[PDB]
RNA sequence: ACAUUUAACUAAAACCCCUACGCAUUUAUAUAGAGGAGACAAGUCGUAGUAAGUGUACUGGAAAGUGCACUUGGAC
RNA sequence: AUAGGUUUGGUCCUAGCCUUUCUAUUAGCUCUUAGUAAGAUUACACAUGCAAGCAUCCCCGUUCCAGUGAGUUCACCCUCUAAAUCACCACGAUCAAAAGGGACAAGCAUCAAGCACGCAGCAAUGCAGCUCAAAACGCUUAGCCUAGCCACACCCCCACGGGAAACAGCAGUGAUUAACCUUUAGCAAUAAACGAAAGUUUAACUAAGCUAUACUAACCCCAGGGUUGGUCAAUUUCGUGCCAGCCACCGCGGUCACACGAUUAACCCAAGUCAAUAGAAGCCGGCGUAAAGAGUGUUUUAGAUCACAAUAAAGCUAAAACUCACCUGAGUUGUAAAAAACUCCAGUUGACACAAAAUAGACUACGAAAGUGGCUUUAACAUAUCUGAACACACAAUAGCUAAGACCCAAACUGGGAUUAGAUACCCCACUAUGCUUAGCCCUAAACCUCAACAGUUAAAUCAACAAAACUGCUCGCCAGAACACUACGAGCCACAGCUUAAAACUCAAA
């Protein structure tokens, strides 16, 4: 089977499921947890469960982890203005950490809606050429349009071979 | 092995694939500069008509004359192709039959 | 006559990282080596 | 190493340097000679006590043996 | 992979090799028509003809298109900003160089160190730094991430200069390779150049020529290639007789050969067939005995969640030896039986170690391991997460080597005694290195509980086998058929035919 505890957490379809896409301005997270006492407990499920799915939808964003420098758990977030948000963590399970993060930080689902429709209008669907980029190759495709020589051999009078 | 072992080795390197005595050609040609037979290695036990050939590449090998009967001479050019004859070690190239100067087995 | 073989050989170790050493010198545009460097002979008992 | 001239009632002309590479350096091929690996060759070839080991060290009456330590993957 | 064949007398396990599938090139044999797509092996040398003009002179273009894959992280993103197009009064958009920041192929660590590769200051100058086992530096391989992009344009990376006289433009040729398209037409369409324009030019391109390389469709007559022991669909008769020959693997052939050759029949595919070659498809599996836990411990950058018989010193000695002395005796030793040897021999008694430590121990302790078992005393047995190295730092039985010393006993070698018919290597006697102490090396073991360290479980189907009940989490180390090979080369080491690390070629179908 596959290596380790939890191994869901190392397939792409998990790590998809994250919900959160940072907006522009965040530039650095780092994440302050401990490694023992029951308060910071959701946190350290954040790191386990909720990090690589953070890191995968916002690859270009800097996170950093940091184990045991303060009594309690906590986020930072720097932004591309020098702003810089901080969230705590403690007492608070890994659901909440991401909604939390979410609602101050991510991008509401109005922008991404907007973000796929201007996706969308790139691959032109009248649009002829290869298959990595359209539909369709040529006009010979569309039901009705005279078809490619190479299936139907195109009449006599319209090949040049007896026009000349 | 762990993960972060697996992570450092990285993916597995296949070793680059041997070549082998046609240097990864269908064919080559050669001359032939002497003829002879060898004696298979024991289940078994035959006179193989064989031959010496300098390959187009400059390298001198052993090969097989398949079918019955062949008019091969010193000096002449054929085409051998892979393939290894089973009972004859070392013998890893074959005569083509029917090009250049090596005819087809004549009938019966 | 293993002994000649490994003290030729070891000899030309020697003469390798003697010429090694020049090389460095050589593009470093020093025309000669270090004032009073001598290479020493560090394969040799 | 090497250098600011002419011209100027509209404005222009003129411009140009000499030195390297070798008995240096890298790799490769060829050649004298020496040494290994595999091939248990094919037959109209031939035949009716000292337990095991691992390291070392020695052997000039060596068809194998001995000294020291360790192991049971032996016996009692 | 829905798998299959093959190791053995047999079973199970492990493990390689091969089969079945799909493409490309070449070869054999065989090929009818039509449409379409694609089309030197070679950055080797090239005969010949064409491939760039336009236009009232200036200019503009010939820096494009077309070609090749030699070299090879110049291609991508961001910042800035030229040239170019259009605004063309610029405001600025589009496009896109140079420069700055980031990203960016494969194999080899037996390529492990690079050797000036950084910083600060206006400068003078000062500091000594910078890269690197998370792979620097180096060697080798390859065009790439394909609406296309990058690089090159005979060579000297470059092209002032030199070699020297250039098809990697189209057609074509020579040589070479297994690899082999016409020395056609037209600018009618599109694109490019030029022109104010009608237009002109273009081996780009368009339309044709050749070729089973491929796709699609057809055919009145027209089917060939391979295969038929198993894997794997399908053999009648003869011929041959371990020969001739055949096979991808296993294998067949010695007078009944479904395995060779011919013939008959059958099977698969079919204008093809399928022989060779090359790709397509690889470790989330394991390490007591199959390859793999590399003798011991520590820590770094990090990762994980488990947060009384130790050892060094000093002293000391109860038995038993050796040596010396008196008294006594003529023999003592030696073994299956002897001979040599000793008779400065032997017995009692007394004195007397730099050697080794009965009994306790039927105990199972100490130490990281190696090891440690006579007595006393002094020092003394790390760490309040865990893991963490062939190489870093410290240790490693026995054997072996330098200097010095001790020598009872034992003892490789070396002599002698005794022995068959080439004796006993083996037994007996004598005596070395060595076993001991001191200061240094060497760094090997069946260094093994043949069980890697920590944490946890006993519920599950307990569970290939045997060994030692079966497992889980996490980390480090290691392993991917056999042999070559506890090897060669490279490198390191107080080691010098020594130790550690450790391959490749040829070969095989197994081990
Ligand atoms: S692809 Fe459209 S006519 Fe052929
Ligand atoms: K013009
Ligand atoms: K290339
Ligand atoms: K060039
Ligand atoms: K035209
Ligand atoms: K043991
Ligand atoms: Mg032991
Ligand atoms: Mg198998
Ligand atoms: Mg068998
Ligand atoms: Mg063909
Ligand atoms: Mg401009
Ligand atoms: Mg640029
Ligand atoms: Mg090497
Ligand atoms: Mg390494
Ligand atoms: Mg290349
Ligand atoms: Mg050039
Ligand atoms: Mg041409
Ligand atoms: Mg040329
Ligand atoms: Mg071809
Ligand atoms: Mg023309
Ligand atoms: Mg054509
Ligand atoms: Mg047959
Ligand atoms: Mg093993
Ligand atoms: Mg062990
Ligand atoms: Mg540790
Ligand atoms: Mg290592
Ligand atoms: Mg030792
Ligand atoms: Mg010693
Ligand atoms: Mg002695
Ligand atoms: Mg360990
Ligand atoms: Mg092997
Ligand atoms: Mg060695």
């Amino acid at each position: 089977p596959m290596k380790g505890r939890f191994p869901i957490r190392r397939t792409l379809q998990y790590l998809s499921q994250g919900n959160v896409v940072f907006k522009d301005s965040v530039k650095v997270m780092t994440v302050n947890y401990n490694t023992h006492g029951e308060l910071g407990e959701g946190a350290r499920k954040f790191v386990f469960f909720n990090i690589p799915q953070i890191q995968y939808k916002n690859p270009w964003v800097q996170i950093m982890m940091f184990k045991n420098m303060t009594p309690s758990p906590f986020l930072r977030f720097y932004l591309d203005s020098g702003e810089q948000v901080l969230v705590d963590v403690e007492t608070k399970s890994n659901k909440e950490i991401m909604e939390h993060i979410r609602k101050i930080l991510g991008k509401n689902e109005e922008t991404l809606r907007e973000e796929e429709e201007e996706k969308k209008q790139l691959s032109h669907p009248a649009n002829f050429g290869p298959r990595k980029y359209c539909l369709r190759e040529c006009i010979c495709e569309v039901e009705g349009q005279v078809p490619c020589p190479s299936l139907v051999p195109l009449p006599k009078e319209m090949r040049g071979k007896y026009k000349a | 092995a762990t993960l972060n072992q697996m992570h450092r080795l990285g993916p597995p390197k296949r070793p680059p694939r041997k070549l082998g005595p046609t240097e990864g050609r269908p064919q080559l040609k050669g001359v032939v500069l002497c003829t002879f037979t060898r004696k298979p290695k024991k289940p078994n036990s035959a006179n193989r008509k064989c031959c010496r050939v300098r390959l187009s590449t400059g390298r001198e090998a052993v090969c097989f004359i398949p079918g019955e009967g062949h008019t091969l001479q010193e000096h002449q050019i054929v085409l051998v192709e892979g393939g290894r004859t089973q009972d004859l070690p070392g013998v890893k190239l074959t005569v083509v039959r029917g090009k250049y100067d090596c005819g087809h087995v004549q009938k019966k | 006559l293993r002994r000649k073989v490994q003290e030729g050989r070891l000899r030309r170790k020697q003469i390798k990282f003697e010429k090694d050493l020049r090389r460095i010198w050589l593009k470093a545009g020093l025309k000669e080596a270090p004032e009073g460097w001598q290479t020493p002979k560090i394969y040799l008992r």
